[PDB]
DNA sequence: GCCTACCGGTTCGCGAACCGGTAGGC
DNA sequence: GCCTACCGGTTCGCGAACCGGTAGGC
């Protein structure tokens, strides 16, 4: 990391490392009981150490030269041991009762609605906002990046949650990963408590906020790089770093009738909250998508379906295609385990955007998805292992799209049918959901975007 | 965990928050919980239990609200009472009881201040270490568990976390740690004790328990 | 969170005094 | 042969000063 502003010496001496291990560490210590949520910043520029709640302006700080190079050391090394327990090298870290713990810290060519899509999917102010919601972090977060072994073992955390709740284990087994959790991943609550993850749902709201702050980051690691050279413009720079090929479908292409015609028909009925309107289409080729799904162009049932997700994780769908949770992260919110959703309604999967009626525009995805020989059920069940021969799984709902009215698509078949019922009832779905555990079978054909009209 | 807090002078340094005058060693004084600017926790706003009133707080039933009550003197349980205003087999456990609770309030009170009349501070510390207890930090404290120890009993390890139970107000809580992100939350009115072992060296130990000390457990407030 | 007045425990500094060696007087 | 006024040097006694660990304050 850099130097700390608050020191007010941040361009004038830079921050000092022994070799390998850099003389600076971001600490926090949180009691759920107690209501304590504090940080603790400690470098060697100087000596300065930092203290306060996080997220608000309780706190205080204090810059102090030292009589000398060696003196830092001792210093240093007194101050961190005497907050946080250990000594400053260690094989692995051990907590301390009431000590902290260390946080791990690491003339353009182009159409008018291309350069939009940037425009839309490389706001990361835009993505900021949407974090606040979830009370993350808001001061040092984007500037500080989080570990990726740090952010695996709060996923962990959350894993061991949902475990502790399905089963009612102890409230003090509860209160240690909620505090576990609070400590690893910093929060703004303010002057209030920190709430017990003690909810199924809460565990899961806290699983989609490191999915998104994932997606942040990766944000970040795309549009910081690359070759700064006086050739290309700005917009184009970003537009490579996506590593796709993106081409906007003329609205009088009879393609893209089928597109509209699959929006306005697949309409839930139970979804009369927002109305869609297609914007735009685009037809999109991402790098290589093609050379890993020649396998899946053998096998049969090949299927259009809708993909709908926020905004902020299209700049990395785009760069990394659609990828499955990982193995770290609970199961908590999927239907049938970790791995890539569709469906065949585009209100369904437009859900999945998150917009309001502030934040109008909207992007959803639609992907040739090999389907193959399908495992149907009809109740959820969390499956690890896939039964013999089947390459997908299918969630049977009460609503279906018209069969008898499935056009084709360059050997894709769109069910852009209107709802019917289903053949089988005794189902707790009310719309279909397919299902693949391989990032292989998909390949995303177009992207749309929409503006959403609410009533209020 | 309370809004307010009352105590004996720990020392004669801290000032009054209204008038802004050194509040003297071992005097009633009162406090107001506020969040500290410079660091995350609560600090308290100490004022003269005269100075107090006149702020324009007004604590409805003292015993509930402040902290700190139950650890003071009888009378001067009374006084903060009084101030912060300004059926037979029913009412006569219910007085006998407040005899009782009176009883128990002045004998721990006779002994905590013989012992600092007799022994200093290293002779408490050490009669704490000898019979298996935690040595508190501050000099009041240290009185006040083995003014506890001597009078209900030597107090046994945590069942769970294996640390020290303390009396605090109306029960005895945990103050372990089940684990090193958490705290324990044990918490009870009849802890595990065994008695009272005074070491051998002792001539003042005949006079101290001498005051008509019977065997008898913790009674609480109701 | 960090600052600092307070506590006990040891050291340090300096003048009184103790003391032995001595050389001028008778 | 004593006595004794004078001087250098060691010891002794006691209050000032020093100091590290910490309970209380904000
Ligand atoms: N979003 C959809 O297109 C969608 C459409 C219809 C049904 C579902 C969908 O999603 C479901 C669940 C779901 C959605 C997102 C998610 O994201 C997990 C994190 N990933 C985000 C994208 O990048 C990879 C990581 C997990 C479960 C569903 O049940
Ligand atoms: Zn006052
Ligand atoms: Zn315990």
């Amino acid at each position: 990391a850099a130097v700390d502003p608050d020191s007010g010496l941040e361009h004038s001496a830079h921050v000092l490392e022994k070799g390998g291990k850099v003389f600076s560490a971001t600490l926090g210590l949180v009691d759920i009981v107690k209501g304590t949520n504090s940080y603790y910043k400690l470098q060697l520029l100087w000596i300065f150490r930092s203290w306060g709640r996080v997220g608000t302006v309780i706190g205080s700080n204090k810059l102090e030269q030292m009589p000398s190079k060696e003196d830092a050391i001792e210093h240093f090394m007194k101050l961190y041991e005497e907050k946080t327990g250990n000594a400053w090298h260690s094989k692995n870290f051990t907590k301390y009762p009431k000590k902290f713990y260390p946080l791990e810290i690491d003339k353009s060519k182009l159409p008018k609605p291309v350069q939009d899509l940037i425009k839309m999917i490389f706001d990361v102010e835009s993505m900021k906002k949407a974090m606040v919601e979830y009370e993350i972090d808001l001061q040092k977060m984007p500037l500080g990046k989080l570990s990726k072994r740090q952010i695996q073992a709060a996923y962990s955390i959350l894993s061991e949650v949902q475990q502790a709740v399905s089963q009612g284990s102890s409230d003090s087994q509860i209160l240690d990963l909620s505090n576990r959790f609070y400590t690893l991943i910093p929060h703004d609550f303010g002057m209030k408590k920190p709430p017990l993850l003690n909810n199924a749902d809460s565990v899961q709201a806290k699983v989609e906020m490191l999915d998104n702050l994932l997606d942040i980051e990766v944000a970040y690691s795309l549009l910081r790089g690359g070759s700064d050279d006086s050739s290309k413009d700005p917009i184009d720079v970003n537009y490579e770093k996506l590593k796709t090929d993106i081409k906007v479908v003329d609205r009088d292409s009879e393609e893209a009738e089928i597109i509209r015609k699959y929006v306005k028909n697949t309409h839930a009925t139970t979804h009369n909250a927002y109305d869609l309107e297609v914007i735009d289409i685009f037809k999109i080729e991402r790098e290589g998508e093609c050379q890993r799904y020649k396998p899946f162009k053998q096998l049969h049932n090949r299927r259009l379906l809708w993909h709908g997700s926020r905004t902020t994780n299209f700049a990395g769908i785009l760069s990394q295609g659609l990828r499955i949770a990982p193995p770290e992260a609970p199961v908590t919110g999927y239907m049938f385990g970790k791995g890539i959703y569709f469906a065949d309604m585009v209100s369904k999967s437009a859900n999945y955007c998150h917009t309001s009626q502030g934040d109008p525009i909207g992007l959803i995805l639609l992907g040739e998805v090999a389907l193959g020989n399908m495992y149907e059920l009809k109740h959820a069940s969390h499956i690890s292992k896939l039964p013999k021969g089947k390459h997908s799984v299918k969630g049977l709902g009460k609503t279906t799209p018209d069969p008898s009215a499935n056009i084709s698509l360059d050997g894709v078949d769109v069910p852009l049918g209107t709802g019917i019922s289903s053949g089988v009832n005794d189902t707790s779905l009310l719309y279909n959901e397919y299902i693949v555990y391989d990032i292989a079978q998909v390949n995303l054909k177009y992207l749309l975007k929409l503006k959403f009209n609410f009533k209020t | 965990d309370k809004l307010y807090r009352v105590e004996y002078a720990k020392s004669g340094r801290a000032s009054c928050k209204k008038c802004s005058e050194s509040i003297p060693k071992d005097s009633l004084r009162m406090a107001i919980m506020v969040q500290s600017p410079m660091f995350d926790g609560k600090v308290p706003h100490w004022y003269h239990f005269s100075c107090f009133w006149k702020v324009g707080h007004s604590i409805r039933h003292p015993d509930v609200e402040v902290d700190g009550f139950s650890e003071l003197r009888w009378d001067d349980q009374q006084k903060v009472k009084k101030t912060a205003e300004a059926s037979k087999k029913e009412k006569d456990k219910d007085s006998k009881l407040e005899k009782a609770l009176k009883a128990q309030n002045d004998l721990i009170w006779n002994i905590k201040d013989e012992l600092k009349k007799v022994c200093s501070t290293n002779d408490l510390k050490e009669l704490l270490i000898f019979n298996k207890q935690q040595v508190p930090s501050g000099e009041s404290a240290i009185l006040d568990r083995v003014a506890d120890g001597m009078v209900f009993g030597a107090l046994l390890p945590c069942e769970e976390c294996s640390g020290q139970l303390v009396f605090k107000s109306d029960a005895y809580y945990c103050t372990g740690d089940v684990t090193a992100w958490t705290k324990c939350m044990v918490k009870t009115q009849t802890p595990n004790r065994k008695e009272w072992v005074t070491p051998k060296e002792f001539r003042e130990i005949s006079y101290l328990k001498k005051l008509k000390v019977k065997k008898q457990d913790r009674i609480f407030p109701p």
